[PDB]
């Protein structure tokens, strides 16, 4: 029957897939895709070939943003779910939890993930398990989850450091320490981490990658207030960014919020609503209704001082299950309206961001 | 906003 | 030799003192002690039976506080401190530690209490551990580090819970996972472990615990804003401390500063002066500096507007690592201005409580 | 002000 002949060419798949490497996941694709053909209706091992074949498609896609299969084959995936078992059940969890992540629906991919997470104890494979860890801290940390996700990326970044050619995954893990040390406001211990991803990140010529690192640097730099540095990080973020075709990613909106939002902070008006024309624009072509609010957001508050407009986005992003961005936003206007003297104004929007510390205090 | 993890 | 004569005693006299057996431990106290008279001279055994004195004598304080025989104690036990090892050296430091956290030496207590927590396996009694986690939970609570309290006092109440007639621990327990829960902002959720300790305080009819039932009930009660049923349970908090001669222990002072907080909140200023009025001067007649200036803090707020008095008092605190204390008082401060439409220094104190947040949330 | 942990 060689059925194990299939299985053990789609684990291979996989471990090409965390890898990052294109041209040896476009080969095996090939040899099971032609091993399928000449083989018995084995429902099992076609919901494993459609679930890798979902997993080599989240790797292409981040390499090359889509200019859509991937609802096809989640289709295809959710076509039978019922009588699932053993690691094969651990991945349709996992790769589920993965796409709902992409999709900013957060609360369906932590139930994934921790659908996924019983069943850690069927995974031998360490670098398996440190794509787990990586990816739920992920999460954990866009939930301001500090604790959670500081728990998990250290599992994962060990394990990636024992092993080698992981590089990519070892920059991404140095992104979400540095973040949650950044959210506990230690910007002092959060820049090394983000030099070393870009040092690194420049080795394997990720352009991408050293842009996340600009991006993440600046960040830094904004916390300490450094806001003419700030903009300079952001602003050759944004330049590699559309210089290797990525100008096309949603990430890129995160760094022309903060961009349009720092130069707005430096007192360039004018140089700043041409920033936040284009990252609006931008956001309206890639249909992130998300990213479009949050500059709708910026522009209500330091062009029109409309803060019932202010109020609706902090309450649609409280819905959207993101307390994090509810809390910097809100921060953005009690520091912009208790510097114009309207403190009346001003305590309102520093009671939404203690209200909204308190929700991610809540946790579960 | 968040920051990147890729 | 019988040298485990005396050891089996001791720990025999360590069992008691868990049960809050006071006959008991008097009578093996003196066991030990007519033992000791014909002994060689052991000092790990001497050690050893210095220690449970000091134990046995946090006790009786516990029970009988004070119109001091714990400093003669803790001399004699600071005096052989090198050489230390197994479980001498695990009681020596969770004894300091439990000491350290009744002087309100918070980072000392710590710093103890971490030292014993590496010897934890060499710890075969699972009473004895629940003593341990019970303790940590304690102080992780006090320095609002709710998801490490809620960690060790499940491990606690489950332990306690598993065996019988540590009631006494059973209602501490029920303590610190009800106020956790208030920490979380569910006073829905902390209402029932209260009443549960108020019901079996009743039992034993030990008349602080029905008193410190009473004040964590009107705790809830003050969050929910029910300043008519919060100063009620005040009230008869007190009443029962006063009516049985705990009118002279340091944690009457807790609930006189709600009792004079809540009536201050309720527009009743006259009767609220009175209140804060018997507070500060038996303060300065126990000696307890910090429970003082907490009196000083409502004074200065509610009676005097002075910000600068306000200031100091939340900067006195932080150096005493009472961060929670800074972020309540620095919330009562900046919602009385904001009632009073001075929302300029309402600001400011809104600023401070997000200050003390971030820095709770630092932790280690 | 914290709660009694008695």
């Amino acid at each position: 029957i060689s059925s194990s002949k299939v299985g053990v060419k789609i684990n291979e798949w996989y471990k090409y897939i965390r890898l990052f490497s294109v041209p040896d996941s476009e080969i095996l694709k090939a040899e099971v895709e032609e091993e399928i053909r000449h083989m018995k209706e084995d429902h099992d091992l076609l919901l494993y070939y459609s679930l890798m074949c979902f997993r080599h498609q989240l790797m292409l896609d981040y390499l090359e943003p889509k200019t859509p299969k991937i609802s096809d084959l989640l289709e295809k995936i959710e076509s039978s779910q019922t009588d699932l078992k053993g690691i094969l059940e651990y991945y349709f969890n996992f790769f589920r939890g993965m796409y709902e992540f992409e999709q900013y629906e957060y609360l369906n991919a932590i139930s994934f993930y921790k659908q996924a997470e019983r069943k850690l104890s069927l995974v031998a494979d360490e670098i398996e398990r440190a794509e787990f860890h990586y990816k739920v801290a992920e999460i954990y940390y866009h939930m301001k989850q500090t604790h959670m996700s500081m728990h998990h990326i250290v599992q994962a970044i060990d394990s990636y450091k024992a092993h080698e050619n992981y590089t990519v995954r070892v920059i991404q893990c140095s992104f979400v320490i540095g973040l949650n040390y950044l959210d506990m406001d230690y910007p002092e211990k959060a820049i090394p981490h983000f030099k070393n991803a870009l040092d690194k990140a420049r080795e394997i010529d990720m352009s991408r990658l050293i842009g996340s690192s600009l991006y993440n640097l600046g960040l830094c730099s904004f916390a300490e207030e450094a806001y003419e540095k700030a903009s300079e990080y952001f602003k050759e973020g944004i330049r590699v960014y559309q210089d290797n075709g990525y100008e096309h990613s949603n990430r890129i909106l995160d760094i022309l919020l903060m961009l349009t939002k720092t130069t707005f902070k430096m007192r360039n008006h004018s140089e700043g609503i041409s920033w936040c024309a284009h990252g609006l624009s931008l956001s309206k072509n890639l249909n992130d209704e998300i990213m479009a609010k949050m500059f709708e957001f910026i522009h209500a508050l330091y062009v029109d001082n409309d803060n019932e407009k202010l109020n609706s986005i902090l309450n649609y992003l409280e819905l959207k299950s993101m307390l994090s961005d509810v809390e910097d936003l809100a921060s953005d206007a009690a520091k912009y309206y208790n510097e114009k003297e309207d403190h009346k104004v001003a305590v309102a929007y520093y009671e939404k961001v203690l209200y909204a510390r308190k929700q991610i205090q809540r946790g579960d | 906003s968040r920051g990147h993890t890729s």
